[PDB]
Parts: C-alpha cells; structure tokens; sequence
C-alpha cells in the first residue's frame, strides 16, 4: 500500500525543470559526473531492498527427565525375576546419553508434488549473434 | 520418503527382536513409554500426526509363551495391539508343520497386515528378516514369508539374517534335516543373507568382554549392533552415504551367490579399554582378524570375492584410505584374479550408541564389514556330513511323512546344495 | 532510481506477513495435539472407572 | 555477455558445485543473504556471466543441481551460500539408481531427465548471447554416469554451435571407491569421447598427494579437497570475467589445445600452494610459477607426466606482471626441454595476462596441460575393465535393464582404438 | 426455520430412538431435565418460551412395558407427557393383529398427535421413521401409518429404518412371514428405506469394538451415530451442505428400486485407537471396505449404483477428491455402465460428540457412507426362498387366516417379491 503505485500516465507530462538556472554545472564536471551516476542505477535498488564446518545439536532428551515407567504386571518377590525382561530395566544417566548429534532434516524435500514441464509456446525472442544493432 | 520395515518370525526373532529395539530406541531420544519428553525418526517410525511414534515392526510366532513376556514387559505400550498376530499350537520344530498344516491358516493375517505398512510409509526401501532356520516355526514360516513377498510386490530388495546351527554345539537333535530343506526356499528369493553362527559370538564372548558366564541376554545385543551400523546412513548425516539398494547391487558377484557372513569390532569392554589409543589403523586390521570372525569359518582357507566395509563414529578418509593400503599388500589375505579393486567404503559421523546396563565399551571409533568370500562353502560342504550320515537309514524321517509332505521333496533338496556346493569351487579357480 | 526503492519493498514487506502467516498454521497444529494430549487422557482411565 | 549456465549432476559434482560457487562467490563480493556489498569499481563490471536480476537486486546463481537421490541435495542448501540456488530449479527423483548405470540412464534417468531436460533451456535462453556449457560429474557413480551423459548427449543434440566442457573425476586403482568403477567408467566415456567437447581430468589421488606434500596439512578432508578444483575451477574464468592485456574467451583456450578432433582430454592444476609454516618464506615472482606449475606432483592426476611428452598445453597467467617476463620465461622452457616436446609443431605454449589476483595472493598461475600421459590412466582403467569382463562378472544386473553383451563389447573396443589413436602422435615424426 | 418429525413403534423405533436422543441431547447440550445450563437447536426441538425445550417426537407402540420404561426412567421429564400413546394388549408377533385388528383403535390418536406436532413447525422437510420390521411388535401398525401419511400428506419426503432378520441369526421363528407382507406395505409408501440387517453389527462389534460380550446396549449406540452423522449438515454449518430433500433425488436410480444399505467407520476403541495417523487417506478405502458392512451383504458380488457418501470434521476439501480418484481404479469393485458418477460429496465440519460412557472413541475426522449396490438381492432372495419352504405346506397360516386376513393377500404379496427380484435382475445388466 505505497503511493508511489498510483501514479497514472497523463501525469509525467511537464513537471517544470528540476534544476534551477542559475547553478548549472560546465560541461568539465559532467565528465567526471559518470563513475557516481552510474553506480546509484546498479545499486540503489541494491542498497535498500537487497539487505564453516560441521556443528552438532543437543540430544532431544534431557538426563533429568527419563520419566521411567512401572511394569503393567505385579511382581512380588525378586526369586521371579526373569531374564527375558532383563531389557531397559536401567534408566539412563548423564554417561549414556549421547554427547553429539547430526541430524538428517528433509523438509526441503518433503515438498515439490513434482518437476515442472512448461508447455508453453516459444516466447523467448531471437537477439541476432553479433553487434546487436542489425536485430529486430 | 526412506524407512526399513522389519519382519520377524521364530523365538529367535522375537529374543532377538528385543534386543535391537533397545538399542534403536536410546539412539534417538525415545522412551520406554513411546510419548516424546528435525525428522530424523522417519525410517524407523512413522508419525502419526498427533503424539506417539509407533514402531514400524511385525512380530510372528505361532507360541504364545514368548509373546506372553512382550505384551507385559517393560516395552508394553510401545508396539501396535492389533499388529502382533499369534498362533494356538506350536509347531514343535517340525519344519512340516510351518509349512502345510498350521501356517496355511495364519499366512494370510500376516499377508493382510503387510499391505497396510507400506500403505503408510512412501518410499520403502525393503524387507528385513530375521528367522531362526534350525526351528520347525522360524524356518517354516520364515520361509513361507519370502515365497509371497517374492510374487506379492515384485523387485523389491531383501535382507535376510539367519541363524545356522553351530558345528558341535547345537539345541534340537533334528536341525541338520529341516535346515537344509529351508536352504532351497531361501537360495531363490532372497538377494542377502549374512551367517550368524552362535559358537563364535561366545569365543568373542570369551576374551573380549571378560565374561566366563555369557546369556543369549548378552549373545542377542551384539547382533542387534550390526543392525545399527549396517542401517546406519539411512537416518544421519556422513561425508559419504550408503543405502540398502546400494549393497545387493555391490556384494553379489553372480546371482545365486549370496552368502556373505559378518565381522564387527571392536569388543573392549569399559574394564580395561583404557590402555590402547583406539587407533583407526589398528581397527581395520582388527576386522580382518581369521579368528575374530563373526561366523564359523577361517577364512584362511579360501580366496575373497567382495568387501564392503561401513565405518562410522569419527573416522576421516585418509585414516580409512591408509588402511586399506596396507590391507590389500599382505600374504594372508588373497583376492580372486577377476576383481583387483574390492572394497567399498562409507561414512557415518555418529559417535556409536553405547546401550545401558550391556557391556560394550564407548569408543570414538568403529568398524562393521559384510564380505561375501568363497570360504563360506565350508558350513555347507560341513554341514551336508550330518545330512548325509541320517537320512541314510531314514531316521526320523517317520513324521515329516506325517504333515502330508511328500517323500520326493527330501531328495531334491540335498541336490541342490551340491551344485551350490559345485559352484562355489568353479567360480574360485582362476582363468 | 529514488522512485524503485518503495515497490521493490513492496513485496517485501507484503511478504513477511506470509512468513507470519506460515507462523498462522504453526499455532495452528497445537488444536488437535491439546485435543488428544489432555482430553484423551480421562477417557483412557474411563473405561478404567 | 558472453556468459555460461552451470549444470551439476551427481553427489560429487554437487560438493565440487557447492564450493565452486561458494568459492566464486567470495571474489565478486555477494554475501550469503544475497546482498551485495562489494568494494571495488571493478568487482561488478561483468556480474552477469554467473548472476540474473529479479526484484530487490538480489542475485541468484543460473545452476540447476540434478540428482537421483535427496540425501545430498538436502545437505548442500543447509550449509553457507545456499540460498544463492533458486528452489524453482531443482530436480530430484524418488528411487535412486544404486552406483548402476543402467538404472541410471535408461531406466530411471530418462523419464525425470525430462524436467532437467526442461530447466535447462530456460537457463540458457534468458542470457543475451550463451556463451557455452560446463558439466561436472563423477564417471564412478552408476547414477550420474547415466543421466549426466545423457544430457551431455541431448545439449549437443540441442545446440551445436556453443562449446560443453567438463570436469571429470576418473577413479585411480590405487585408492578404490566402487566395486563397479571399471565397469561404469570405462562403459561411459564411450559416449563421452564422440560429442564432449572438452574434459578435464583430475585424479582423487592426485588430490591427497598436494595436501600430503606441499599444503603440509595434517588432516586432509573433502572441504580442504573440494576448495582445491574450485579454485582452479575459478582460474579456467577468471579472465573471462575480468579485464586483461589479452582477454581469453573460453574458446580461446580450446582454439590452442585440440590438435585433432579425437584427442579432447586436458589436464589441469594449481598454484602456487606453499606450506603454511613456511608461507613466510617462499620468493613471490613471475619464474617461481613455473617451478610448481611443470612440477610432477603439483599436477593433480595419477599419471606421472613425465612418461611421455607434451602434444600441446597452454597457461593462463593472472596477476599483474611484465608480460616480456611471462613470454621471455616461456619460451626459456621449450627451448633447454627439447625431449619432452614434440618438434613438428613450433611454440607449442599459449600465455594469457589478467590484472585482478584472488583475494590473498599476488601472483598464481592455473595450467592446463594437454600431455601424452593420460595413456596410463584407461590402461589401468582397461587392463582392470578387460580382466573383469572375460569371466562375466557382475554381468547379470546391466543385462537385466535392457542392455545387452553388445553393448558392453563394442564399448570396449573404442576405448582400446582411442588410446591407440593417443599414443601414436608420441612416436610420430617429421 | 427447519424441521424434522420422528416417529418410532415397539422394539425397533423406541429402543433405536432412546439412544438417537441422548446422543442428540448431549450433542446439543440438552440436559436430561430440559432446561439449557448458561440456533442450531431448532431442527429437532421447539421453544418452550421459558426453560425446557420437548424433543419433536411421538413414541408409539402396542406394549405398555418398554414405553412405560420411557416415562420413569432418568429421562422422564423430557418426552411431551401426551404424546406416549400405549396400546393395552400386545400383537404377539402377528401382522394381522397389529394391522387390521388392534392397530385401528390407536391410529386415530396416533395421527391427530402428527397434526397437531406439524402444526406449530414451519419448515417441514421430511420425516424420519424408525420402525420396526421383522418384529411383529409393530410392523402391522408401521405399515398401515406410513400408508395414511402418504395419501395426508403428499410430495414431503418420508425415510426409514428398517431392522430386517438376519441371513442365519433370528430371534422370532414367523419372522419369514411378517416381513414379506411389510415389505408389500412400505414398497409403493416409502421413499428411502436403508438395510441394517442385525447379523453385520454382532460380527461388527467383535471386530473392532474389543468387546467379546456385547449386548443389545452395545448394539444400539452405533445406530444413534449415524442418524447424527446424516444430519449434522442440517443443523450445523458447512461447506458444501446436503439436506434431508438432497437424497432421493440423487440415490434412487428408478421409482422402483429404493433400498439402499449403509456403513460406518472409523470404529476403534480408546484402548487402542491412536497407534495410527488415522490418515483421511486409509479412512475412505475402509469405508467400502466389505468387510465392515453395515449389512450382511456383499458388494462384491453387485454393481455400484450410486455412492453418496458424508464427510464430518475436518477433512480437508482437497483429500476429498484426492482419496475419491483412488476407489474408481481398484478392482466379484465397479459401477455399472450407466453411472458415469455415483457420488455425492459434502462436507460438515463439527467433529462427533462422544458421549461418557460409552465404546466409541472420538477423532478429529469421521465418515458416513450411504451407497445402493445390486448385491442388495441377496437378502430377498434369501428371504424369498425362506417363504416358500413354510407356505410349502401353510405353516401357521392358520393364525393369520383367522384374523381378518383374505387368504388371497398372501398370493398377491409373493408377486410382489419376482417382481422386485426381476427389475433388479435387468436393471443390473449392461447394454
Ligand atoms: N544366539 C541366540 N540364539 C537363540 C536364542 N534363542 C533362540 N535362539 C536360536 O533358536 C534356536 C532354538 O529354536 P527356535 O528356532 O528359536 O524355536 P522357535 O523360534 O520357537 O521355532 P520352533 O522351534 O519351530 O517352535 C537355537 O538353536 C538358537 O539358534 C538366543 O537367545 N540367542
Ligand atoms: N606490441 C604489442 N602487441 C600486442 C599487444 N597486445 C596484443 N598484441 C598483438 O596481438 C597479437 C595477438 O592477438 P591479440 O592482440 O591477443 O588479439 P587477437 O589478434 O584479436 O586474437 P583473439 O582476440 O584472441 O582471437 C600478438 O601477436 C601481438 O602482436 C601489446 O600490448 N603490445
Ligand atoms: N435392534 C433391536 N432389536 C430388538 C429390539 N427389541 C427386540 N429386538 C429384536 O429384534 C428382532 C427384529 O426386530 P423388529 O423389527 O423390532 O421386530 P419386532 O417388532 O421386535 O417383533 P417382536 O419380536 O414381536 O417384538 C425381534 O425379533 C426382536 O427379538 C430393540 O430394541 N432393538
Ligand atoms: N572430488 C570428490 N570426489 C568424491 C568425494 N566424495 C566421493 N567422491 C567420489 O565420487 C564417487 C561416488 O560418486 P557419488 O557421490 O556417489 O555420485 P552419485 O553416483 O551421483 O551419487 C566415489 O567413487 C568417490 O571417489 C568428494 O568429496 N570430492
Ligand atoms: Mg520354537
Ligand atoms: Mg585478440
Ligand atoms: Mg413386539
């Protein structure tokens, strides 16, 4: 929402003359005028709207917080402790947890239905080979 | 858009199915209790938009004894209810049984199951099975579960780690009959299958670890740590990746061809591995060690045909790219005429998962091979003696006539190891 | 020159309200999460009753 | 004007290309974000070869980065300079071929080449006056060995009158990567040879040995490598972009380099690189180049290149110095060296000035050397390739794509024609 | 501005209505005592200016004992005192005593009641009955009033529920009788009449509901949901809004044919309901799954007719279509030739209440499906086989002769089965 988009045509017609009559510059400045003047057109567009190795991240669990929960079943005694559950049966601590990690991320990839096919017609205009001036 | 989904079948599986979840679980911050307290799960897990993540497992045993401890274990709430389906009568390892009377009628509740995971997951990469092949169950119906998945999708890769009988150490009296009957099944529909003899993780078990006592408790971590190193790209970030359907297509020299069997290290426990620097050069060899072989050979006695080596933890490519060199020079290790170069090498940065309440000590290194080489015929030519010496006086073979199968499929088999047997010795002579 | 500074912003800042916008959908997924966490839990122990 | 698309294919072409970028970069001036705040008059004056304009006077590089798989690409935007790519152009599929080329190039890679197919000629078009292609890719992988020949294939098809060039990365037998490597490679140049116009060799061991030798660095790794080839990447247009005493176009180079039409593969290298420890030290001047430029392991393939001799090879000298000194010294060499060159054809070294020096240094100089040696490397890569083949191994998997034993057989005969058709030129006379 | 009458009779309407109102009372926030706790509320209930607010419905029935439940039971207060009309004997199960004998002293009060209650309502679409069919309890007075509200009434649109007895499972042992003489009467009266056959839901509930002793109770609360899923657009706001005169118009192929059979899903307990993304996705293929069938019938021995099938919650508008496009390619599924599009999408966006108490477990999404397939013959033809063996030899045929019944009404009702059986037979052939 800028002004500066409804500037309609009609409106370009004469605006008086931007310099005055009493400071023109000699023909000697203009000369030395053109390395300035042109870098504003390559970057004035640049200057307003255009503004290593490998590191690990932390592991998603905490040590603090393993949270480690009871068995459905109610063992009494240790005489039946059995060997075939004798897994997990230790909760982490500081040591096992890992110290690095280095993440696979796709979501980048999880995108993009498919690659584009552009059935168009040409569109693409013929600028001639050499010295563009003979082209139309 | 790449997961694994796991299928196992047998009481080996599910002991074993334990053990892998375990040390699966603590690598990427989930509880006992499934509730989490970026996407980097989405291999093994799939999320189901709000809360828990679910475990993408199918467990099939046709016992319910074995079942009975999951269901109630410290693991309760974490698998599906409606995805551990069961039998009634056990099939008493008779491998007929698993194959024509009981494991008709339970076939299609895994089929049916089967159709609904790769609904959910996108890309799936392939199958992984794990079955015990000395079990009338685990062979029976493991084997069953690679005759429809070979025909149910089509071209989709498999990876199979079986579980041989050991050369003088064995459980039943009947594993030489019913495993070399599963030899067929398994020769034609599986690209992979690695050895995984028992004897050897115990002499392993026996100066490494320090253990006089070890229990399957302690025998079934080691291998679920395989299972990490061999998947272990598919959800973190190297210097260089590797993928499933990248190793069928790198360790198989022919088609029918595809026994390769395992060697990890290192094993050091916490007690006293504080005295050597861990060096990457003196792992690599460590690997290659004849003794130290995961399975039940010396390789010694034959040539190699493949080597596809993963490092992992924080391995650098000159530390790998030395080793190699000084690998390939020495007297004891000779490769086959037609393949000078032999190895392929990956790299994966994360330090390796160390399990609580197990043995393994942390080290900033490790090394896990899978090499095909043709000195894997000895189990075969080996294990075909005990065949050989019962069926002759027709020994037990009373009630495998009992479960309608008939006589004629006992004679075929043992032909086919014979030429699986004969091949191996054409394929290492050289030109 | 003068005159292109303001439009060329104008994307820019018609844009960041998107980024708010993609932030709109981001409150958004914590509905069913608050509804499931919660709300869930007593009737998990309902049938426990 | 007179500007160039860059198009990456495969994993190791998409580090090469991360660096590349990032390592071009750095020169003009253009920070991560996308806004410029370079220094000097000199630093925009030719911005268009590697940057288009869009709103704000952001700046994005015309590079399309196609692979089979999403695991690299994923990784190469997080890290610096990636949001220079523009997301509209990337292409990735959903199977991956496996280090198998048939997979790769007729299977999978030609019904999602199509978009690759489609990007890249919007790419092209939008510059006034294309100025030609460059490829990268890793002949080791089955994936790109497929798909990147094959749009080699179709851009010659597409447009004959620009120039293609390529960086290629041959696997040396003594340092192994791929079971598959003598299978792939030695099948893919096949179709390399026949329309590429240029490719540049560089061997990963060649790679290992500068570090391990000259840099002096204690710990070698992809990003102290990858920097290595984007740098002398950024040597081979450097003078394109840039003034000098005698502008170099891309073709320039080539009109003084391919003596036939059959022997179109150059080899390349850096300099200078001195250790850290003794920087300090080293004499900066025009001769010392040469000492590391000629050097035999400063040139970064497995060939030794002294076996043979030179057909021709040029260097192109960037900095500002005398330019007597630059031919005086250049003629100096081929003259006490008579051995090593061949005599039918007089003055066979090009030179080329440019006055704007990378950020760091005064003085370097990027070589490309056109030497008789490159014969070693298919013999080790044939002598291996020939031995596998006799027993049938590894067979199955190609012919279960299509392909046959044909296609294999006649493969392998070009490349025993094509390095015969080499070697002769090393012992003709006049 | 909107309203709807419900009339119920017996087993079927009274003990499908109490459930259909508490959930609509809960739904609403109308508590058991009528009075609203500090619009939507006005299809199906009226002002009583100050407090309260008396349910739109009138319970009929020839039984004191269910009804007088009804009026000391904890929903005492809410039902119109005058609008309870109890009959003083039973019918005992016969269609002649509920339909020409006992049935005449209670239809006047009966309709007087409906005049009066479509009265005071200003936007009558249509009627919503839920009669009993099977049970002789009412089905002698369900086919008489629907008779007298066709010729009093006119062009409003009529529906109803229909209970009829299963293939193998029955309660009564003349059921074969009564229905085929009711069948008569609704056939040139109803305009929408819907199969929900007892047998699907006992192995229905088993499937999912994880109850292995269900009962009558359980079986009720599932028929409440889907009357509340077919008419929350009414009553709530929604994108694309289907109203009660928007259906046969656009499921009723023929003046003829109009039965149409149902199902719902999801049904999962909390026990085990969130172990799944219960993705939008995987909901529209269950629906149509045969499986689930909310009748014992089986669509994959029939043709598609038409599938207007609901949508509640917050399904977004795009998956609609997205999961539609699948149905049509999959494959004794298919739709006969004539229909190039059977379907009638629309979506409302309040998610189902869930009352306390009760097996059904809320979610954020939901679907209703109401699809008419040709395999709908089955239940006639089984039925029409079923006839004929007791009429084979006028098993208590006796009973009905004598009273009142024309022995030649029961001739000219078996005409009215090859009737339906022969349109359906051509209308189910391709040209
Ligand atoms: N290493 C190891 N192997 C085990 C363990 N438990 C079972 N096994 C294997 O399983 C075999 C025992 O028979 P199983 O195949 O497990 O019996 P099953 O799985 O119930 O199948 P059926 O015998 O047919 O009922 C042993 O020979 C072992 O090879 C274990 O804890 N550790
Ligand atoms: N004396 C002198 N001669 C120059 C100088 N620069 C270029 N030349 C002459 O230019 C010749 C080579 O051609 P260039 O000037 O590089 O340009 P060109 O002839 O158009 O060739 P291309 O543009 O590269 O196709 C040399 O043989 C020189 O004689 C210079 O600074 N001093
Ligand atoms: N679903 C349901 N079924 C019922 C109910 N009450 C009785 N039934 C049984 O459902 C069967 C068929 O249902 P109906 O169409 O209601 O037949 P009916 O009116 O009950 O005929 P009667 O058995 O004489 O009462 C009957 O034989 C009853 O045994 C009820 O409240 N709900
Ligand atoms: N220059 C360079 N080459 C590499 C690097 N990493 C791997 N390679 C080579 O690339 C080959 C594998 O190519 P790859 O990345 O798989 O390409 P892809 O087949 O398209 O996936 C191996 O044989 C390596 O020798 C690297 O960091 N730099
Ligand atoms: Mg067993
Ligand atoms: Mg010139
Ligand atoms: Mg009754």
């Amino acid at each position: 929402g800028c002004k500066a988009m409804y500037q309609t045509t009609n409106n370009d017609y004469g605006q008086p003359f931007l310099q005055d009559n009493k400071t023109v510059p000699t023909y000697n400045e203009l000369v030395e005028a053109q390395t300035e003047v042109t870098r504003a057109e390559k970057q004035l567009k640049n200057k307003t709207v255009a503004t290593n190795v490998i590191v690990p991240k932390k592991f998603p669990l905490k040590e603090d917080s393993y949270k480690a929960p009871e068995p459905g079943l109610k063992i009494g005694n240790p005489l039946y402790m059995t060997a075939n559950r004798e897994y997990g049966m230790l909760k982490p601590t500081a040591f096992e947890i890992p110290n690095r990690f280095y993440p696979k991320d796709n979501t980048y990839s999880k995108s993009f239905p498919g690659m584009h096919k552009f059935d168009g017609l040409n569109t693409n205009i013929t600028f001639s080979k050499v010295h563009r001036a003979l082209d139309e | 858009m790449r997961e694994v989904i796991s299928i196992h079948v047998g009481q080996g599986g599910i002991q074993v199915g334990n053990a892998c979840w375990e040390l699966f679980c603590l690598e990427h911050g989930i509880q006992p209790d499934g509730q989490m307290p970026d996407d980097a799960f989405n291999t093994f897990f799939s999320e189901t938009g709000a809360g828990k993540h679910v475990p993408r497992a199918v467990f099939l045993d046709l016992e319910p004894t074995v079942i009975d401890e999951v269901r109630t274990g410290t693991y309760r709430q974490l698998f599906h209810p409606e995805q551990l389906i069961s039998g009634k009568e056990d099939a008493a390892n008779n491998f007929a049984r698993g194959h024509y009377t009981i494991g008709k009628e339970i076939v299609d509740l895994c089929l049916d199951r089967i159709r609904k995971l790769a609904d959910n997951c996108t890309g799936l990469q392939g199958f992984l099975v794990f079955n015990s092949v000395g079990g009338g169950t685990g062979s029976g119906l493991g084997s069953l579960l690679l005759e429809r998945l070979s025909v149910d999708y089509g071209k989709k890769s498999k990876l199979g780690f079986t579980i041989y009988p050991s050369p003088q150490v064995s459980t039943a009296v009947v594993e030489p009959y019913n495993s070399i009957l599963s030899t067929h099944s398994l020769l034609e529909h599986t690209d992979v299958a690695v050895m995984l003899d028992n004897e050897a993780i115990y002499d392993i078990c026996r100066r490494n670890l320090d253990i006089e006592r070890p229990t399957y408790t302690n025998l079934n971590r080691l291998i679920a740590q395989v299972i990490s190193s061999l998947t272990a790209s598919l959800r973190f970030d190297g210097a260089l990746n590797v993928d499933i359907t990248e190793f069928q297509t790198n360790l198989v020299p022919y088609p029918r061809i595809h026994f390769m069997l395992s060697s990890y290290a290192p094993i050091i426990s916490a007690e006293k591995a504080y005295h050597e620097q861990l060096s990457v050069a003196e792992i690599t060899n460590s690997a290659f060690e004849p003794a130290n072989m995961m399975a039940k050979c010396d390789p010694r006695h034959g040539k190699y045909m493949a080597c596809s080596m993963m490092y992992r933890g924080d391995v650098v490519p000159k530390d790998v790219n030395a080793s190699i060199a000084t690998i390939k020079t020495k007297r004891t290790i000779q490769f086959v005429d037609w393949c000078p170069t032999g190895f392929k090498v990956g790299i994966n940065y994360q330090p390796p998962t160390v399990v609580p309440g197990g043995d393994l000590a942390k080290v900033m290194r490790a090394v896990c091979m899978i090499s095909n080489s043709t000195a894997i015929a000895e189990v075969f030519s080996r294990l075909d003696h005990k065949f050989d010496l019962m069926y002759a006086k027709r020994a037990f073979v009373h009630w495998y006539v009992g479960e309608g199968m008939e006589e004629g499929e006992f004679s075929e088999a043992r032909e086919d190891l014979a030429a699986l047997e004969k091949d191996y010795e054409e394929v290492g002579i050289e030109t | 020159q003068t005159k292109k500074v303001e439009a060329e912003l104008e994307e820019n800042i018609l844009r960041k309200c998107e980024e708010e916008k993609r932030y709109e959908a981001e409150k958004e997924r914590i509905l069913n999460e608050q509804r499931m966490q919660g709300r869930f839990v007593l009737q998990q122990q309902m049938l426990e009753k | 004007m007179r500007e160039i698309v860059h198009i990456q294919g495969g994993q190791c072409g998409n580090q090469i290309g991360a660096k590349f970028w990032e390592v071009i970069s750095d020169e003009h001036g253009i920070d991560p974000t996308g806004t410029y705040h370079g220094d000097s008059d000199l630093q925009l004056e030719r911005i268009n070869v590697y940057y288009n304009e869009a709103t704000g006077g952001r700046y994005v590089p015309r590079a399309i980065l196609m692979d089979l798989e999403p695991g690299t690409m994923d990784s190469v935007r997080a890290g610096p300079f990636g949001q220079l790519f523009r997301p509209d152009n990337f292409v990735f599929g959903q199977t991956g071929a496996g280090n198998n080329w048939a997979k790769g190039h007729y299977t999978e890679g030609a019904e999602l080449i199509d978009s690759v197919l489609d990007v890249v000629r919007k790419e092209a078009e939008g510059c006034d006056c294309l100025q030609g292609f460059q490829i990268t890719h890793s002949l080791g992988g089955g994936t790109g060995s497929g798909m990147g020949t094959l749009l080699i294939s179709k851009v010659r098809e597409e447009y004959p009158d620009r120039i293609m060039e390529t960086f290629s990365v041959v696997p040396s037998p003594k340092v192994s990567d791929t079971v598959v490597e003598p299978y792939n490679a030695t099948l893919s140049v096949h179709q390399l040879v026949e329309n590429a116009d240029e490719c540049m060799v560089i061997d990963n061991e060649a790679l290992y040995d500068i570090c391990f030798r000259t840099l002096k660095l204690t710990t070698p790794t992809y990003g102290d490598l990858n920097h290595l080839v984007s740098a002398a990447m950024s040597g081979v247009t450097c003078c394109l972009r840039f003034p000098g005493q005698l502008n170099s176009d891309l073709r320039k180079l080539a009109v003084n380099l391919i003596p036939f039409p059959r022997l179109h593969f150059f080899m390349i290298g850096f300099a200078p690189l001195t250790s850290r420890g003794s920087q300090q030290y080293r004499a900066l001047t025009v001769p010392e180049l040469t000492q590391q430029m000629f050097d035999a392991k400063n040139m970064m393939c497995a060939a030794d290149p002294r076996h043979g001799r030179y057909l021709t090879a040029s260097a192109l000298f960037r900095g500002r110095m005398s330019t007597k000194e630059v031919d005086e010294q250049m003629l100096n060499v081929q003259n006490k060296n008579s051995s090593y060159f061949v005599e039918w054809i007089p003055n066979n070294i090009k030179s080329s000035i440019c006055d704007i020096p990378p950020k760091g240094l005064k003085m370097a100089v990027t070589f490309v050397g056109n030497s008789t040696a490159i014969q070693e490397m298919f013999k080790r890569v044939a002598e291996q390739f020939t031995a596998m083949f006799r027993r049938k191994a590894f067979l199955h998997w190609y012919t279960g794509e299509g392909m046959d034993e044909m296609e294999f057989t006649e493969a392998e005969s070009n490349m025993n024609d094509l390095v015969s058709e080499y070697q002769q030129y090393q012992d003709a006379t006049a």
